[PDB]
RNA sequence: AAUUAUUAUUAUAAAUAUUAUUUUAAAAAUAUAAAAAUAUUGUUAAUAAAAUUAUCAAGUUUCAAAAGCGUUUAUUAAAUGCGUCGGUCUAAGUAUUAUAUUUAAGAUUAUUCUUGUAUAUAGAUUUUUAUUUUAAUUUUAUUAGUAGCAUAGUAAUUUAUUAACUGAUUAUUAAAGCGUUCCAUAGAAAAUUUUAAAAUUAUAACAAUCUAAAUAAAUAAUAAAUUAAAAUAAAAAUUUUAAAAAAAAAAAAUUAAAAUAGGGCAAGUCCUACUCUCCUUUACAAAGAGAACGUUUAUAUGUAAUUGUAUGUUUGAUUGGGGCAAUACUAUAUCUAUUUAUAUAGAAAAAGAACUAUAUUUAUUGAAAUAAUAAAAGGUUCGAGCAGGUUAACAAGCAUUAAUACUAAAUGUGUUUCAUCGUCUACUUAUUGCUAAAUUAUAAUUGAUUGUUCAUCAAAAAAGCAAUUCGUUAGUUGGGUUAAAAUCGUUGUAAAGCAGAUUUGUUUAUAUAUUUAAUUUUUGUAUAUAGUUAAAAAUUAAUAU
RNA sequence: AAUCAAAGUUAUUAUUAAAUAAUAUUGAUUUUGGAUGAAUUUAAUUUUUAAUUAUAUUUUUGAAUUUUAAUUUUAUUAUUUUGAUUUAAUAUUUUUAAAAUAUUAUAUAUUUUAGAUUUAAAUUUGUUGUUUUAUAUUUAGUUUAAUGUUUAUAAAUUGAUAAUUAAUUUGUUUUAUUUUAAAGUUUUUAUGAACUGUGAUUUAUAGUUUAUUAUUUUUAGUUUAAUGUUUAAAUAUUUAACUAGUGAUGGCACAGUUGUUCUAUAUGUACCUAUAAAAAAUAGUAAAAUUAUUUUAAUUAAAUUAAUAAAUAAUUAUUAAACUAAUUUUAUAUUAAUAUUAUGAAAAAUUUAAAAAUUAAUUUUUUUUUCUAAUUUUUAUAUAUUGAAGUAAUAUGUAUUGAAUUGAAUAUUAAAAAUACAAAUUUAAUUUGUAAUUAAUAAAUAUAUUUUAUUUUAA
């Protein structure tokens, strides 16, 4: 019927968890133009100190620092790329966290544990399902504009309605 | 053709016997199956003597008993002593004291009815061993019939080939093969 | 003519020279055929133009198709040739003439209609059809028509034959014959009838000439062999290997018995052709010379022009950048869309910008078989594939490889297939292959087979018909069209001159029937009637120490 | 019968070849004309028998390139009088021409038999020894400089002017080479019309049918067929056919981008692709080759692109490098610089596809010093005891329905009962008559073990 081109490799250009300069493409994402239509949703949305390039959806860090992926607590399909700027802040803990757990003195319930995050949130915020599932009535989503002039509410944000946690 | 070293067998391909079997995988070739193994397989073990000891003479994989149960015949003559080093000093009757004994057993073997014309023959060969050690085995006969010719070619230098300087003696001494 | 060779060098002349180069004790083939009863085409693609003869060497007849008698490198509806006709030419040849062509003579006729070349033309192109060239796709009237006529087919009918893929007849919408048609037609090629010497089937049937040995001493080919046999499995292949397991001369089954044709692919070159590419180009037109004629220009570009392109990938479509299909992707399967066409000359002169190319983007048209070729490998016919036979099992366009076409002749073979037990049919048409169908009754199925034999088919510009092509040409159909070397190894048939004698065991080309009669029991059984056998027929016998 | 491994020396004879060398040169191999000349003529403003010290420029963007070197100055066209010198080469003919070891029923040379077997090269695009070359002997047989010692010094930059605090080597100037054999071609001019075309060329040496001078034809050289098939022949023997030429084998005449053509792309001297001559055309883009044993660091890769593979990654290679936490006191081939004519991966595990394999896949992808030692072996277990066949009248009942008929055994219908015998055989129906839910334990392994093809040593 026709031909086809080869699908390019859209994968990580750093190692997640390790330090990162800004001139490194953190991930070269598929601007999933389904077939060069103009609407896509990238796999790894941008995170802390990470800024997305508009054209090719490639995440470039903005400040040199250790990098990481934060899988969304709600849906583990939607991930952010966090770059936390301090490289010593994590290195000087890893060298402990990996020196403690060698002597068998580190606890495995750490937040950073991959398989614990499901339970970690639930120890602290026990009804977080209901805090994101709750549907807001159009009254409270647009709090009385007079409360903005009377100054009660610091600033009305009517479009920020979605709980991205 | 992509002629690159490391793309196949380096220079061409050869089928040595360690390949025609045990190919890549150990099965190993599709053609050149292999030669049939025409060695001499050892024979299976004789039956042990009946038990009549009640010492569990039947047990095979036990600590006490060496596997072989050979209590054959004038084995009691092979009365062994314990040395100092842990060795053993086996005192056996000499090769003459046996053939001279064998004559006695054999000479009273066929005489009951009639010693055959071959029975008279054997006691001669036996009585020929005690006296002269007239040897009958190939390993010496195969050796002596040759070693003589080989050493007489030396005493009388029947070489015809005096050069033979270990390059020409290279093929020879390996075109022979023992 | 490579020679002291096939070989009267035929310019002449002549006619009674006892002029002077040819081994030899056999049968196979083979070259070849004296002789000889029947049979007459059943052989075959097809008998009949097939040497000489003192036995004096000759087939007759009918029908259909088919011109001139000359002439040709694959030898003929090839190309000639007379006439008619079309065009040209009155300052080099006679305009009832000679140039330049198309046809073909003889006899009937020679239809309908035009889009382009040519002519005429008026600055040229563009326009434009008295005659001519080429055309007519439903020209298609005359005329013949299954025909060298694109398939459909063996056309349907009739004959003819025991059997009609023959051939001839009738008509007749023939895939798209067609007025240069059609008829008439002789020696040719068919089809009958018929007769007949070639040794045509049946059928086999040596009279002739073609020794060994002695002598002289070349050729193809040659990696080796002590393996070569034989059987079985294989794994890429036809099998050949590997392995196991065995155990002298004729013929051509294998080795390469062949040469050399037959393919198709790759890069290279060749040669031919035309509306689209391009020079050297001699023609047409302009201008310049008081134009006395030769030159130079400008504008033009002609297949008359001999240059180069005419692809690549999957098989005929596709060429882009994405995406979904295990962050595999052959093109796999689906879809999308400002996803963008780099450079160089031109275009935009500040920082800003346009055009176009198989969208990585190097070149300046598209087509052919030219008997295409040269240097290579690699297949059509296969250890595996594909599409059109009663729907479905089957002819068989791609993964090997001097195996170098189907069929026939001859000559074998291992299988397998119901109750003994089993497998010999010959013909007609066409040589395609396989059926139809005639002989009362009618050939089991697989497999390996054909260099020994033919060539019928399939087949390489020799043509031609319809058919596709702008052309060169392409594909159906018919007539044509070399088909071949001294046998070394294996193999096998024989043999080794031997023998007062078949044989212990090996191992077996050698095996009684498959073209049906008359007996006799036709009774048993039931609407007709069996069964052992015998005679006759198919007419021939078989032992290495 | 069968084998059996096997002879290295002729003998005798003497002034070429090749390059080089910068002095001559009107055409080398008899005696022109021999009437008296007309007949023995090669000349013209072009890389020419004239042969030229640079890397910058400039240029259809890409095969195009540097100007006197000292003005007659020596780079200039060359031998007899050292067998003319030198260095390389070396013969060629005459006639020489040699030799005594392995069985006795068969695999292949070792003496002691048995063990033993790709013949090589290429080709293998692992369609993995893929059907190619080699008779043998000897001779001849293929060109990328493996090195930097004192005079002596280099090194960048803008588009351009310019700017050059911009940081720094090396070099008495290093250049030259680039495989080997092989086409069809292709262009440049010389030869050929004795073969054969066509032009032109012969005006009556046999037979015959018919009235006919036209016309049937004797017809021994020629449309066929056999033989021959490196043949007596690079076309002959025998033979069929044909044969009537006042219009033709033939005076000489036409020549190669062209002659001739009664036209076949045919022939023009035994393949018309004319011969002959002169080139280095291209051939790496699956042609054939590419010459020197005993060595001393490993591997594959598979992506961007292609009017479809000389180019790129990645690999490999040559040369060279520096020791960044991670652990043992383990273990690690990572790189730079250059050189690079490549598109497809066994057995698996799966995945597309009528595949009938191709495709994706991704781990393989063999070079034995010698004596010796060794743990993986063409040896593994296979379904029966029992043709239970005697032992008895019956009774809602031959239910009902459908049915010609049916009574447990036509058809459909199936949970009724009571005193047990309705999924059949049997009969046109029934009765009779077969039949009466039973002993029949393969399981208990058989040899397990030992013992054999690769785990070491010594030299
Ligand atoms: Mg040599």
């Amino acid at each position: 019927q026709a031909g086809s081109p080869r699908q390019k490799a859209k994968l990580f250009h750093v190692i997640p968890g390790t330090p990162v300069t800004p001139v490194e493409k953190l991930k070269e994402q598929r601007r999933r133009f389904g077939q060069d239509r103009y609407s896509r949703q990238p796999e790894y949305r941008p995170g802390r100190n990470v800024r997305m390039d508009p054209n090719t959806f490639t995440l470039y860090a903005t400040t040199k620092g250790v990098m990481t992926i934060r899988t969304s607590r709600i849906n583990p399909s939607y991930k952010w790329l966090d770059v936390e700027p301090d490289i010593q802040k994590v290195y000087r803990s890893r060298c402990m966290r990996a020196a403690l757990q060698a002597r068998g003195k580190a606890s495995m319930m750490v937040a950073g544990n991959v398989h614990y995050r499901a339970e970690l949130d639930h120890v602290t915020e026990p009804h977080w399902r209901e805090r994101v599932m709750r549907v807001p009535k159009a009254t409270e989503r647009f709090q009385d504009p007079n409360y903005f002039t009377r100054g009660l509410v610091p600033s009305l944000r009517p479009l920020s309605r979605y709980s991205y946690e | 053709r992509a002629q690159h070293p490391n793309a196949g067998t380096r220079f061409g391909r050869v089928y040595n016997r360690g390949f025609v079997r045990y190919g890549f995988g150990g099965f190993g070739m599709s053609v050149y199956s292999s030669k049939k193994d025409r060695t001499f397989k050892v024979m299976p073990v004789p039956p042990p003597p009946p038990a009549t000891t009640a010492v569990e003479q039947r047990d095979d994989f036990a600590d006490n008993r060496g596997l072989s149960a050979t209590t054959r015949t004038l084995s009691p003559t092979f009365r062994m002593f314990a040395l100092e080093d842990g060795g053993v000093l086996v005192s056996h009757p000499s090769h003459a004291q046996i053939m001279r004994w064998n004559q006695r057993v054999h000479t009273e073997e066929g005489k009951a009815a009639n010693s055959t014309v071959m029975d008279e023959y054997v006691n001669s060969r036996i009585q020929a061993i005690i006296a002269d050690n007239t040897i009958e085995n190939t390993s010496l006969s195969q050796w002596r019939k040759a070693h003589m010719w080989n050493v007489i070619k030396s005493h009388g230098k029947l070489q015809r080939r005096w050069g033979t300087p270990d390059f020409v003696m290279g093929a020879r001494s390996t075109l022979y093969n023992n």
